[PDB]
């Protein structure tokens, strides 16, 4: 874990002076201090001009004790309607899979920015979610109405 | 290439092969192809410099114009020195630009780039940040620049104080490289170097 810890410290630290403007990443309370380095209450809005302006999606953005050797899970909570996301919240994405696209230098920021981008973009190729992946292939609309009224569902 | 510059060449090439200099290992010269558009050198850094014990491998090209214009020549070596780009390799001396000569061999070229490495020239500078590291602050230069030769040219090994921040960043989990070249910019600052590897 020692090694893990250290990292997050200075990770937060780097994050604190400075973000993209808009986005949560914070981490949170043991009971009784403490602090819980090693799971983080995380935010991002969706970028402008999309149909996923206008909303705040959450995710919790747990670390094992391998971190930086391994990624973080991340969840959004709750599960999300998106092709790319698994219906318990799970993001699922090569940046984040352990044996693939993770590398030990990746910051949080990076990977919420990796996340941000993923949301108007998906990658077909790779399905999480069946029912969000049924309707992407067949009728667009469907979906962009879907993902107008899920970030609606959001206060700015 | 052209008749003329091509037996240029293969003198030159010969010339080193056969000099002084390649039989103590301070220079060495190698062709690449039939072409002679390509040739790769070598150079030993010079004693009682932070380079010595290093060894820099420098690509050099010869354009068209030759012997009329200078030799292209770059460093493939990494190396921290005011007058050479600590990213690229490209070089920022007198004698490629405008004090050459079509008079001037690849062994007086070589020869000259050891000298430079020796004399440094911080009021004509190719880094911007190694050239104000040399200025406004000599024993940390000598200390850094002791320390790339160690790390990319093979140079016997420098300051504890470097490496001890580098393996403690790099067990942080960042590359190397980036890491020190961070150090290298930031100049030894932890705090600072940290906030720009994350940036």
């Amino acid at each position: 874990s020692g090694i893990a810890l250290s990292r997050l410290a200075q990770e937060r630290k780097a994050w604190r002076k400075d973000h993209p403007f808009g986005f949560v990443a914070v981490p949170t309370k043991n009971p009784d201090g403490t602090m819980n380095l090693m799971n983080w209450e995380c935010a991002i809005p969706g970028k402008k001009g999309t149909p996923w302006e206008g909303g705040l999606f959450k995710l919790r953005m747990l670390f094992k004790d391998d971190y930086p050797s391994s990624p973080p899970k991340c969840k959004f909570e709750p599960p999300l309607f998106h092709p790319n996301v698994y219906p318990s919240g799970t993001v699922c994405l090569s940046i984040l899979e352990e044996d693939k696209d993770w590398r030990p230098a990746i910051t949080i920021k990076q990977i919420l920015l990796g996340i941000q981008e993923l949301l108007n973009e998906p990658n077909i190729q790779d399905p999480a979610q069946a029912e969000a992946y049924t309707i992407y292939c067949q009728n667009r609309v469907e979906y962009e109405k879907r993902v107008r009224a899920q970030a609606k569902k959001f206060a700015p | 290439m052209a008749n003329i510059a091509v037996q240029r060449i293969k003198r030159e090439f010969k010339e080193v092969l056969k000099s002084e200099e390649t039989s103590k290992n301070q220079i060495k010269v190698d062709l690449v192809d039939e072409n002679f558009t390509e040739l790769r050198g070598e150079i030993a850094g010079p004693p009682d410099t932070p380079y010595e014990g290093g060894r820099y491998q420098l690509e050099i090209k010869i354009p068209e114009t030759y012997p009329f214009n200078p030799p292209k020549v770059r460093f493939i070596t990494k190396i921290w020195h005011p007058n050479i780009s600590s990213v690229t390799g490209a070089i920022c001396l007198d004698i490629l630009k405008d004090q050459w000569a079509a008079a001037m061999t690849l062994r007086t070229v070589l020869l000259s780039l050891q000298a430079l490495l020796a004399a440094a020239e911080p009021d004509d500078p190719q880094d911007a940040v190694v050239a104000n590291q040399y200025k406004q602050n000599p024993e940390m230069f000598k200390q850094t620049a002791r320390l790339w030769a160690h790390v990319y040219a093979g140079a016997p090994v420098s300051s504890p104080e470097y490496t001890k921040k580098i393996e403690n960043l790099c067990a942080m989990g960042f590359d190397r490289n980036a890491v020190i070249v961070a150090l290298s910019s930031k100049s030894w600052d932890v705090e600072t170097a940290t906030e720009l590897l994350l940036s």
